[PDB]
């Protein structure tokens, strides 16, 4: 569907250039390490990580954070604005403590991602773009998180929970709202992308070093 | 409305070359001013220069 | 008997990614116990020309989906330097729907990718490697960083890498949610801190790449098989698969199968053999199969009658009016709304377009609207042909191949399921009077 989000910023008391943002000293050391990964005279290559780091410190990206990154990297603020509005992982509005992202693309849809989405909506009482009144959960739909073999799956704060049933995701949400850490990964009793039927391959013990080496090497 | 009294206010003639126009003006007794043709100079366009390693031609946006 | 005529039944001894399922230690010690970082110094001391020759003899084609010959592509960097540094960029974006092969390589065999980075960078005379991984793969990227730290501490990379006297660095840069950033020039632009908009070619990356320097962008699976190819030789890799379709391949089988999974198999294995052997078969039997997308969302679908004898290589699937792509097999049984699935793929492409060039930016959204109407049946049959023409207008007129990847699935749906579209339109016209 058409994106309900806007790509023009209007100043707000909650979000304006005078909104207080600054990197912590530990984050400044991290920024130094990031900047040293690129050649001299090409500092702007650090825009994507440093900006992301600001989010990891702030939860989201107020416009003051973008201005701070632009000032730090000697980059015009409009370039940072372009980066922040191009990439979907950046949050330009505040989100809940647990950002739930449900993949609804065709491989996941064929495995009933609709049931997972409706289970989440009913368990939380919100919709696919809303935030809970306690600011604990935000729910959205995303495209192909790259675990189609383990469909249907959900990402919560750079963790993957896969092989999902409605009961599984309800239990995960219950564990999250109690402060626990649900273990990421599949929930079907299967560890990874392996076949559930009994490991149709890689059953033999892995060979040693130099087993197939050619002559002359 | 806008009113005029000179009958030649809308007279524009087209010529293939400057010499033809000069000859036509001369045989009609009109004093003339000739301005030479302005052609844009050829320019060096390089798309790759948008991404230069050490030059200022590097662009900051696309 | 030479010239194998049947392909498949790949053995465990011949498999390259031996820790695909993460049942063994993914750290440095486990990788070394499995054959990684073995005689890397001798491979680097053989010289770039020997390595490029091994890759050329191997017949390896680009595992990122396009299948460009890897040796030829890497040979473009064998030129003398002109004062700029040289770079290897490893593509770990993995944005294609139905494709999850790279993620397993990163999380369970990171040292394979690291040694491949070293070997490929030596072959291409590249000072360092930048690994670009999608930002959703946070744990995979952290595992990769741990493996890189282990290789740095053991002296395998860095200054005097492996004792070979060659200096090589490995950097990991994380993207932020963009499927277009898997396109190599868009990836290069993303690394430089810009919007992920692809560049026009020429210049090709080997001339002007990251930071304006000579660069080679190579898929992670392509990179991670090069050290094994060098060690076992080009010929061993060459024997597997048909001619010009050599080696092994990682397949991700998803959709309406009993055991969706990622497996390693010989190149030219028949699709039916793959599905029934490794994925457990089609849900409800083979006769329940409706359609298969064989190479990720960008390849056109093929109906059941074609999937029965088709082989899973570049040339055979090209002959089947589709592509090998990422070798991501999405299976749809007869209970699938075939129009709705393709409409969802078109919506994906609509949400992933970078918006730089007119045909993609406008026509993909136009096709998304038309397909959304086609799902309901709101349109008229004539519009079907109109839609086809729209796809042809988009295809070949765009800066990058995302336009091709949006036009092809629609063309496949129209080619093989036109009666379904007309039948749905008939129902809509009937019920709405
Ligand atoms: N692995 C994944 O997750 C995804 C894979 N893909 C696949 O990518 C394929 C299309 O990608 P493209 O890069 O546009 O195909 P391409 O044919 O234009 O390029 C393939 C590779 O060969 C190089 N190359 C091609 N022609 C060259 C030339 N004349 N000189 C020098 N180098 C040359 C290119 O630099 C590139 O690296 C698609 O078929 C798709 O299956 C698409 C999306 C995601
Ligand atoms: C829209 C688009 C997305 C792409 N995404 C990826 C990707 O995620 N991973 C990848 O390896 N190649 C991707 N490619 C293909 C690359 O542009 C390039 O051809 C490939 O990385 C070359 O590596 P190889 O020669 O080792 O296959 C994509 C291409 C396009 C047009
Ligand atoms: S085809 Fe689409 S993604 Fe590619 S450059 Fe054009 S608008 Fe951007
Ligand atoms: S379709 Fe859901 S992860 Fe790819």
């Amino acid at each position: 569907g058409a994106g309900g989000a806007l790509f023009v910023h209007r100043d707000t008391p909650e979000n304006n250039p005078d909104t207080p943002f600054d990197f912590t000293p530990e984050n400044y050391k991290r920024i130094e390490a990031i900047v040293k990964n690129y050649p001299e005279g090409h500092k702007a290559a650090a825009v994507l990580p440093v900006l992301d780091l600001a989010q990891r410190q702030n939860g989201w990206l107020p416009i003051s954070a973008m201005n701070k990154v632009a000032e730090i990297l000697q980059v015009p603020p409009m370039r940072v604005y372009e980066v922040a509005t191009f990439y979907t992982m950046y949050n330009r509005k505040p989100v809940g403590k647990y950002h739930i992202q449900v993949c609804t693309t065709t491989p996941c849809m064929l495995r009933n991602s609709d049931s997972i989405l409706e289970a989440i909506q009913k368990k939380l009482g919100i919709k696919v773009g809303e935030t809970t009144p306690d600011k604990l959960f935000t729910l959205i739909e995303v495209e192909c998180l790259g675990a189609c073999v383990n469909a249907p799956m959900v990402q919560i704060n750079d963790n993957y929970y896969e092989d999902l049933t409605p009961k599984d995701i309800e239990e995960i949400i219950d564990e999250l709202k109690a402060g626990k850490i649900p273990k990421p990964g599949p929930r079907s009793g299967r560890f990874s992308c392996e076949p559930a039927g009994g490991l149709t391959s890689l059953t033999e013990p892995p060979k040693g070093p130099g087993f197939g080496v050619q002559a002359g090497l | 409305w806008s009113s005029t009294a000179d009958p030649l206010s809308n007279l524009v003639l087209t010529f293939s070359t400057k010499e033809d126009a000069v000859a036509f003006a001369e045989k009609n007794g009109w004093s003339f001013d000739v301005e030479e043709r302005k052609v844009p100079k050829p320019k060096s366009k390089s798309y790759g220069a948008n991404f230069s390693w050490n030059k200022r031609t590097r662009v900051s946006t696309k | 008997a030479p010239k194998k005529t049947s392909f498949g039944s790949l053995k465990d001894e011949d498999r390259i990614f031996t820790n695909l399922y993460g049942r063994h230690d993914w750290r440095l010690k486990g990788a070394q116990s499995r054959g990684d970082w073995y005689k890397t110094k001798e491979i680097l001391l053989k010289g770039p020309d020997w390595i490029l020759g091994e890759v050329k003899t191997s017949g390896l084609r680009g595992r990122g989906g396009a299948g460009f010959p890897t040796g030829l592509k890497w040979s473009f960097m064998n030129k003398p330097s002109d004062g700029r540094p040289k770079y290897l960029v490893v593509n770990a974006d993995e944005g294609e729907p139905g494709t999850c092969k790279d993620r397993e390589i990163i999380r369970h065999d990171p040292h394979k990718l690291v040694e491949g980075c070293l070997v490929g960078g030596r072959a291409m005379g590249a000072r360092a490697a930048y690994i670009y991984i999608r930002g959703e793969f946070y744990n995979e990227a952290s595992n990769l960083q741990v493996a890189i730290r282990e290789a740095y501490e053991a002296g395998l990379i860095g200054k005097n890498a492996c004792g070979s006297g060659y200096d090589f660095d490995v950097f990991v840069v994380r993207g932020a949610g963009a499927y277009i950033c898997g396109e190599e020039t868009a990836l290069i632009e993303s690394i430089e801190g810009k919007q992920g908009k692809p560049r026009l070619k020429p210049p090709f990356p080997a001339d002007v790449g990251v930071f304006g320097c000579p660069t080679t962008v190579a898929n992670v699976e392509t990179v991670a098989v090069s050290p094994t190819i060098c060690r076992r030789g080009g010929a061993w890799f060459a024997s597997f698969g048909r001619e010009r379709n050599s080696g092994t391949k990682l397949f991700n089988i998803s959709g309406h199968v009993n055991h969706p999974c990622t497996v390693e198999e010989e190149m030219s294995v028949p699709l039916k053999e793959l599905i029934e052997k490794h994925a457990g078969g089609v849900i409800g039997g083979w006769d329940n199969l409706l359609a298969v997308i064989p190479g990720g969302s960008s390849t056109p679908l093929i109906p059941k009658s074609v999937c029965e004898t088709v082989l899973m290589d570049f040339d055979a699937l090209v002959q089947a009016q589709t592509g090998l792509g990422t070798a991501a097999v999405i299976v749809m049984d007869r209970s699938t709304d075939i129009v709705k699935a393709i409409a969802r793929l078109i919506e994906f492409y609509k949400h992933e377009s970078c918006g730089q060039c007119t045909p993609c930016r406008e026509g993909v959204d136009w096709m998304n609207k038309v397909m959304a109407r086609f799902v309901k049946g709101d349109a008229r049959p004539a519009e079907i042909d109109s839609l086809w023409e729209i796809s042809k207008q988009i295809e070949g007129h765009t800066i990058c191949a995302l336009g091709d990847g949006a036009a092809w699935p629609v063309q496949g749906l129209i080619r093989h399921f036109r009666p379904e579209l007309e039948e749905r339109m008939q129902q809509f016209a009937l019920q709405h009077q």
